[PDB]
């Protein structure tokens, strides 16, 4: 029957989703191979094993396929990917080197070998392999896929260059900028080529927008060239606003507008930053940076005359309003009025939808820390650390709790002055430092390790 | 390290994960597996009791590949039932090894806490097996 | 006299002392087996969460 294959596929599909057994899923294609070997059966069992994520059996099946099929470059790249994904880097590297020695005219093999070498943290060999092949494949420019491989090679070269940067250097690396500019030019060219061929191009558009975001962040990190970033970000926003990307993709515009909010905060313009924050609020109601910046701007407008009254009014108007809540908690700690603080946190939590929001958990941890209770405060700070924002503050508070439980002066001239408690606390502090060095800033990390 | 590698490739993408968490997991995996390659520790390949096949199965494995005869759990310590000594109660009917009870001195069923003597229950299960 | 003895003999823990055995283990266990994790360049603290 010509529909026998479809019937077996459907039978399989009702045998893993209705009965929920992975073994029978694998067996469905296992019987297909066992009954009669072919030139594609091993490939499809390998695909099924990848779909169930069983890399070793799929690698064995692809080895059998490569035994059946003499060259089959597709099986070569599939074997390379499978051996890279099996977390056995030695044999994968050996296979990559053997394949490169056999046929040095496989750009995909070079890219895979470079990615694997970057993964194993071997920068010298990775660069020595990337540079000649990428700098040599400049003869097939009219071809589209060759241009895509050249773009990928340039992007990975830029990634290698930016990886080998010791922390603390604030010199703008020009080679990375040039490589990224060449990458964006080639990406624009291949976007045009894909538009010419009538192929889906929005994925290339969004990945080029992400590369624009990375370039903008890199150039803002080191040299404060505000106008150039402003223009690049406007161009990126115009470049991600084609076809139906307005509604489908929203994280991209979110990151662009966060970046804009940070730049406007740096430029000290309350009105423009407030307009951008209103744009974020219209975009995402659960934005933390917008609330923090709005709280800071409100602090700038009013500090001590009637700031408490307007802050309470805003808390009454909006249910969660976490940043103003945290500021009010700080003020109530400053004024010994923690009981009405507790009432306010209960009122805000009653309509918080989800209890374990990062802002609410951070506020609860801060309130419990200010109420002479380290255990629950530490637990809430640990729970609230699971976010991009509030991470540095939560980690700093955890380190302070670990080192200074009673909230006294660090060095007492009356006697001794240092405080030493057991050994586990220091190792927990070291773990928090290892988290802060990748999440928090560099100067605060230096202060904490000191 | 084979089970560790399987768990790590499982963990890299369950259904959804933020980029930072996935990158941290990949960093942990690459550190662990580049300190030294995955080495399989030897163990005892006890003879299989599920079927007549002479192909021995690893002690930890319970899948019993190519045979399909999965092994019942032991709620005492988690070891699969690889011996004739197995009994169960009339409240949760879970297999249980005599040696584990003797070592742990369990007066009640580990799961349902059935307060009936284990020796008479072993005798009753032996009688039931003799009936079969 | 018999009431107290019988109650102590049975003493069904109802609510108050069902499982009250709370002692800091975030520090007790971290001293048990974390030493060769800190000794090597391994960060599995995320998994321990
Ligand atoms: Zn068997
Ligand atoms: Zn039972």
């Amino acid at each position: 029957s010509p529909y026998f294959l479809r019937a077996r596929q459907i039978l399989a599909d009702v045998y893993l989703d209705q009965l929920r057994d992975r073994r029978n899923y694998a067996k469905c294609y296992a019987d297909l191979i066992e009954i009669d070997p072919s030139f594609d059966n091993y490939k499809m069992l390998g695909d099924a094993l990848m779909k169930i994520r069983e890399p070793e059996e799929a690698s064995r099946a692809y080895e059998k396929a490569a035994l059946i099929k003499p060259d089959d470059e597709q099986i070569i790249q599939l074997l390379g990917l499978s051996l890279c994904q099996t977390h056995d880097y030695n044999k994968a590297l050996t296979y990559y080197e053997n394949a490169l020695r056999m046929n040095p005219k496989r750009l995909d093999l070079i890219i895979d070998l470079g990615k694997l070498c970057i993964q194993i943290k071997n920068f010298n060999r990775a660069e020595e392999i990337l540079k000649p092949d990428i700098f040599s494949d400049e003869y097939q420019l009219p071809t589209y896929q060759n241009l895509k491989r050249n773009q990928e090679g340039f992007y990975l070269i830029a990634k290698l260059n930016i990886k080998r940067t010791p922390p603390g250097v604030f010199t703008p690396i020009d080679m990375y900028r040039k490589a990224l500019k060449k990458s964006i030019q080639i990406q624009i060219d291949v976007i045009e080529k894909a538009k010419q061929e009538g192929e889906d191009v929005e994925k290339e558009r969004k990945t080029l927008a992400d590369m624009y975001i990375e370039l903008a962040k890199y150039t803002n990190q080191y040299e404060k060239n505000e106008k150039a970033t402003l223009d690049i970000l406007a161009e990126a926003s115009k470049y991600t606003n084609n076809q139906d990307t307005m509604s489908k993709t929203v994280g991209n515009q979110e990151k662009i507008l966060e970046l804009e909010v940070q730049m406007y905060f740096k430029s000290n313009q309350k009105l423009e930053c407030e307009n951008k924050c209103n744009l974020l609020l219209k975009l995402n109601p659960n934005n933390d940076l917008a609330c923090l910046t709005l709280a800071e701007l409100l602090l700038q407008k009013d500090e001590y005359s009637q700031a408490i009254e307007q802050f309470k009014k805003i808390l009454q108007d909006r249910p969660n309003n976490y940043g103003i809540l945290a500021k009010l908690i700080d003020f109530f700690r400053r004024s010994f009025q923690i009981n009405e603080a507790k009432t306010y946190i209960e009122r805000a939590e009653k309509k918080a939808t989800n209890t374990n929001d990062p802002g609410l958990c951070y506020c609860r941890g801060l309130y419990h820390k200010y109420n002479r209770s380290p255990k629950d405060a530490l637990n809430e700070f640990s729970k609230a650390k699971k976010s991009s924002q509030y991470a540095e503050e939560s980690l700093v508070n955890m380190i302070d709790i670990y080192l200074n439980p009673d909230q006294d002066l660090y060095y007492s001239n009356v006697e001794e002055g240092p405080k030493v408690v057991d050994e586990v606390n220091l190792r927990a502090c070291e773990s928090l430092l290892r988290e802060m060095q990748i999440r928090a800033s560099y100067l605060r990390y230096i202060v904490m390790e000191s | 390290f084979r089970e560790c590698s399987r768990a790590f490739v499982k963990l890299q993408n369950l259904e959804n994960i933020t980029e930072d968490e996935k990158e941290r997991y990949e960093a942990i995996a690459v550190s662990i597996f580049t300190k030294h390659p995955p080495l399989d520790s030897p163990c005892e390949y006890t003879p299989c009791v599920g079927k007549n096949c002479s192909q021995q199965v690893s002690e930890y494995d319970i899948h019993c590949r190519a045979c399909g005869s999965n092994f019942s759990p032991c709620v005492a310590s988690g070891r699969p039932i690889f011996q004739k000594e197995f009994y169960q109660c009339k409240n949760c009917r879970h297999k249980m090894i005599e040696s584990e009870v003797s070592r742990l001195k369990l007066y009640n069923c580990a799961l349902c806490h059935s307060p009936i003597d284990f020796k008479r229950f072993t005798e009753s299960n032996n009688n039931n097996n003799n009936n079969i | 006299a018999q009431e107290q003895e019988v109650s102590k003999v049975s003493a069904p823990p109802n609510q108050p002392t069902v499982q009250v055995q709370d002692i800091n283990e975030l520090q007790k266990f971290t001293k048990i087996n974390t030493l060769p994790q800190t000794e090597e360049g391994v960060d599995l603290s995320q998994l321990m969460q």
